[PDB]
């Protein structure tokens, strides 16, 4: 909840928010309502909400097969050069190979 | 591009639901007697009832019946 | 089954109702149907007022509600017939509802045991009570109706559409309860699962109206409710329902796409939709255009339909060659009604020769100019050029035709200042003369420009 | 059929610009105005109205003056288009036709104009059908036609109609629908009356154009937002009005429709803000959502624990305890202690069933408690509370009608016999 409230930053996260955010926020409302007044009647709703979200999400995980960078995170494909060496391959005695 | 006052919205809803439904059930419920602002003999509404009865089971029961006999 | 109608109404109804309750014993159910029908007749023909009625209303309603406990369904139906005739002033209904008859009507709503003549009476009783006073509507009935309207479609109940009709009708008077029990999301999800035109647009008009009044605007959240409807395009894998049959999946996708497309073209008609969907923030309309420039082969052929029938353009036939698609949408194309038998001349003369007005306003062009400017602001042409360049031919022809038609509309209804720099076509022309890019883009852009000229 | 085909066969005779149509086409039209079919009369009215946008045609119409008052409001507005020229305005004045119309416009028909125009628009673009692109034109309104000949200015100001609409627009209510309605009607009237060079003079004194600009970019109601753009595009029909608007950063079209390729070195009503998002400012509003036993479940199970009666039961919220005051019912009876623990067990179970995380197992648990003690389900206090929870929980449909039908066949002797006792 803390991380989602800073706002989606790319199209994929934006679409996820567009689909699920109402549920994900109102479940939080119910859980805060519970921790205010201890009564399982409140958290029953929040758990039902969360579990409905789980059933919805779990139906599509297997189909996930490929990712297009321009949809997933836009900053990466706009590098075209950098200063970093290829991670993990770097020795003190050989000139570096930049990504 | 002007649908603001409730009157036109209600009329649009009622006409759309009565005309375009596959089963008449909804429009059987969508009668406009309800008045608002002649409830004469039943707004010539007139029916009664009409049948043949007694009592079958429930959706469950078989459930309850079958489990009760197996558990006995 | 005892018609007298000429006696003391107090004694008449008193003995009638006493024999009707019958200590719940020693009286048949069909003769109870009789007694109820005679009761309904007596309220129909006799003016109802306590002084000449000789009784309070409390004993009357208490006597009526006991008819809802017996096994006979038609007894409950007749009880409903009576109860609707009791509700006459707000005082009456509030005395009735302080008595916990709401829970009884609630049981009656949700049974669905092959009894389709009773709940209809219950629903029309609910419409009567909301008409007379929805400001005192109970919550239990609200919860029952939302429950049937949420997951009634999977169990093939034939009263879900009537139910959503009821909830929309009630939404106008008391959005507090509907929001607290969370109905508006239920309604919204229900706009995606209805392929019929008129019902869909009527439904969406409800929430569109709800975005006007400040009181109404306080009831609805910021960025989760309305822009939901454009879900199946902004998502690559949208799963609307948890429990679905595996035997059909794609047909689900076509149904979902048709529903969402019609909802989208519905919401761009009302002012509330237009203003809300184009806020200076990261509104959904920016998201739609941003999606347009991802290489997904069917999505880019999902959006173009929406664009055409937003602008009320004639679609071209799908084809790999430009010049055929050009003729396919010529305004001088033959029309079936123009044959001898049908409309021989006058109808065709309506289309081909131009109108005689020289100074009349024609607001329709005004609306189209507004929408066009709205799209121009958010860099629509950039995505159009992107699709024209990097895609398949089946889609390139469609995008090129759209671009040409929009440009022709531009210098026709658009004021000069907003139309003096668009027609320069910066991005396409710039790519057209780059000598370092791969040659495919260059030549296809050249051909695109040729097609645009011939179109004009 | 021959009626209709011949009569609508005159659009080609009009739209193709035939030689001297006014000589005979108009007389034939007026003769056909009298025919039997209402539909054919209506279409003849339509074609004649389409024709009368040519001044020579209207003059050759005013050579012979028929009676249109026997037809509907369509003929009414058609006759109201006569007011464009004093040559004919003088003829119409003789029987006081002006004051007999103008008052009835001010009182009743001005409100009808907005209704009929939104009717036309909804039929055009909303698929309404009150019981491919259309062409929507503004119906002819009196206040617009009077301002045409520079003397209707006096004939109008005799009532000082300006002041009521203008102090209406300065101080609108914007609460419910009739304020909105008459406010829209006033807006449309203003847009119409601003449509001449002369009318501009009689409207510029109040300096209300800034008021309309204020409304178009700082108001509340979005329908009024659209109407503001419409009326402001309306007042942009004349060059002087366009000069007025350009001072406030609003573009407009400066050419007519006569040639579809106009060179920039009487127009069509049109106005746009220079930066379109300017009118898209909306003030946001905060959302209105601003405002024991289950721990025993660890060691204490059904088998060993079995060998007010409710937690959440009060004198209210009981289907029997509520009637006790109003009808003097008997106090609730106390029967057989072994049941109360069962009562709270079943209510805890159904509350757990509210989560619906594993509905079937809890379903089986209540079913077992049911058939083991089938007669326990007669208590009313439990029944009222489960009804209350169904009024205050979120249940999937199967569990909901399940829990409802689990109390299907019950008797409740106590209420019924007490009630038939207290009845008489």
């Amino acid at each position: 909840h803390a991380m989602m409230e800073r706002g989606p930053q790319t199209l994929k996260e934006t679409s996820f928010n567009q689909a699920y955010g109402r549920d994900l926020m109102e479940a939080q409302e119910w859980c805060r309502k519970y921790m205010k007044s201890g009564n399982v009647k409140d958290l029953t709703q929040a758990w039902d909400l969360y579990y409905h979200v789980f059933r919805r999400i779990s139906k599509q995980l297997p189909q996930l097969t490929s990712l297009e960078l321009q949809y997933v995170s836009p900053k990466l494909l706009m590098c075209r050069d950098l200063e970093l060496a290829v991670p993990g391959t770097y020795d003190p005695n050989q000139p570096i190979i930049r990504i | 591009a002007f649908l603001d006052n409730p009157t036109i919205i209600l009329a649009h809803i009622r006409q759309s639901h009565v005309t375009s439904d596959d089963t008449g059930m909804c429009e059987m419920v969508l009668i406009d007697h309800d008045v608002d602002l002649y409830v004469y003999a039943q707004s010539v509404d007139i029916t009664s009832s009409w049948d043949f009865g007694i009592r079958r089971r429930s959706n469950t029961a078989q459930r309850l019946e079958r489990l009760r006999k197996e558990r006995q | 089954n005892v018609p007298l109608d000429l006696t003391r109404e107090p004694s008449d109804n008193l003995r009638e109702i006493l024999q009707n309750v019958a200590r719940l014993q020693g009286v048949s159910n069909m003769r109870k149907l009789g007694h109820l029908n005679n009761f309904t007749k007596l309220l129909c023909d006799i003016g109802h007022s306590e002084e000449k009625l000789g009784f309070h209303y409390e004993d009357i309603i208490i006597c009526l509600r006991l008819a809802l406990l017996n096994e006979a369904k038609e007894v409950r139906a007749a009880g409903l017939r009576a109860l609707r005739y009791l509700i006459q002033d707000s005082s009456i209904l509030q005395k009735v509802l302080k008595l916990k008859v709401d829970y009884l009507i609630a049981r009656c709503i949700d049974i669905q045991q092959s009894n389709e003549v009773e709940r209809t009476q219950a629903l029309r009783l609910v419409r009567k009570m909301i008409t007379v006073n929805a400001s005192l509507f109970p919550s239990s009935v609200t919860n029952s109706l939302i429950a049937v309207g949420n997951d009634g479609l999977q169990e093939r109940d034939r009263m879900v559409r009537a139910c959503i009709a009821i909830i929309c009708e009630l939404a106008l008077q008391n959005p507090e309860v509907v929001a607290l029990r969370g109905g508006l999301n239920t309604i919204l999800k229900n706009v995606i699962d209805c392929q019929l035109s008129r019902i869909n647009e009527a439904l969406i008009t409800t929430i569109l109206h709800l975005l006007n009044h400040p009181k109404t605007r306080q009831y609805v959240r910021a960025d989760v409710e309305l822009e939901r409807i454009l879900a199946p395009y902004t998502d690559f894998h949208y799963r609307h329902s948890p429990d679905t049959a595996e035997g059909q999946l794609k047909e689900d996708r076509e149904a979902r796409f048709l529903a969402s497309k019609m909802g989208i073209i519905a919401t761009f008609r009302s002012w509330a939709g237009i203003i809300n969907l184009c806020k200076p923030g990261n509104s959904g309309i920016q998201s739609l255009i941003g999606v347009l420039c991802i290489p997904n082969m069917e999505i880019r052929r999902g959006l173009l339909e929406v664009l055409y029938d937003i602008f009320r353009l004639p679609l071209p036939v799908v084809t790999e060659e430009f010049i055929e698609a050009l003729l396919s949408v010529d305004p001088g194309r033959f029309q079936d009604s123009w044959r001898l038998s049908d409309g021989f001349v006058a109808a065709e003369a309506k289309t081909i020769l131009p109108h005689r007005a020289r100074s009349r306003p024609d607001l329709m062009d005004n609306y189209l100019a507004l929408i066009l400017s709205a799209f121009i602001r958010n860099g629509l042409l950039e995505g159009l050029v992107e699709v024209i360049t990097n895609s398949d031919d089946h889609i390139s022809v469609r995008a090129t035709i759209l671009l040409g038609e929009l440009l022709h509309m531009a210098n026709t209804i658009l004021p000069h200042s907003h139309s003096h720099h668009l027609h320069c076509l910066p991005t396409l022309m710039n790519m057209a003369a780059s000598f370092d890019i791969p040659k495919e883009k260059r030549l296809r852009a050249s051909a695109a420009l040729n097609c645009l000229k011939r179109f004009h | 059929a021959c009626r209709l085909y011949a009569t609508k066969h005159l659009r080609v005779l009009l739209r193709a610009n035939v030689e001297f149509f006014n000589n005979w086409g108009i007389e034939l039209l007026v003769t056909q105005l009298h025919d039997k079919n209402k539909t054919i009369s209506s279409e003849a009215l339509d074609i004649l109205d389409e024709a009368c946008e040519d001044k020579a045609n209207l003059h050759a119409l005013i050579q012979m003056k028929p009676a249109l008052s026997h037809l509907g409001d369509k003929g009414l507005l058609l006759l109201l288009r006569f007011l464009s020229i004093p040559k004919g305005f003088s003829y119409l004045n003789e029987r006081g036709y002006v004051a007999k119309q103008l008052e009835k416009w001010h009182r009743e028909y001005n409100s009808k104009y907005v209704d009929l125009i939104e009717e036309q628009l909804n039929e055009a673009l909303t698929t309404y059908r009150k019981p491919q692109r259309p062409h929507v034109y503004l119906p002819i309104h009196l206040y617009g036609q009077l301002v045409h000949h520079k003397t209707g200015c006096h004939l109008l100001e005799v009532q000082n109609i300006i002041t009521e609409l203008c102090r209406n627009v300065r101080t609108p209510d914007l609460d419910k629908w009739e304020e909105i309605k008459k406010l829209k009607a006033s807006l449309w009237a203003l847009g119409n009356i601003g449509s001449s060079n002369w009318g501009l003079n009689l409207l510029q004194e109040e300096n209300v154009i800034p008021d309309i600009l204020k409304l178009a970019k700082q108001c509340e109601v979005l329908s009024i937002r659209g109407t503001c753009v419409y009326v402001l595009g309306l007042i942009a029909k004349t060059k002087q009005g366009c000069d007025i608007l350009k001072c406030h950063n609003w573009d407009a079209v400066r050419h007519s429709r006569k040639h579809l390729w106009p060179v920039v070195p009487d127009y069509i009503g049109l106005a746009l803000p220079v930066d379109i998002n300017d009118i898209f400012q909306v003030k946001d509003i905060p959302y209105f959502q601003t405002k024991s036993f289950h721990l025993l479940r660890q060691q204490m199970s059904l088998t060993e624990i079995m060998n007010t009666g409710l937690q959440e039961h009060t004198d209210d919220n009981c289907l029997y305890c509520v009637c006790i005051e109003i009808l003097g019912f008997q106090p609730s009876n106390q029967l057989s202690m072994c049941r109360i623990l069962l009562r709270k067990e079943v209510l805890r179970l159904v509350i757990n069933l509210s989560s619906s995380v594993s509905t079937k197992c809890h379903e089986t648990g209540l079913l077992t408690i049911k058939e083991k003690y089938p007669q326990t389900f007669d208590d009313i206090c439990l029944y009222s509370e489960v009804s209350h929870l169904l009024s205050h929980c979120t249940f999937r449909l199967p569990c909901r009608r399940f829990i409802q039908e689990l109390f299907q066949d019950v008797q409740f002797l106590q209420m019924h016999e007490e009630a038939e006792a207290v009845l008489a």
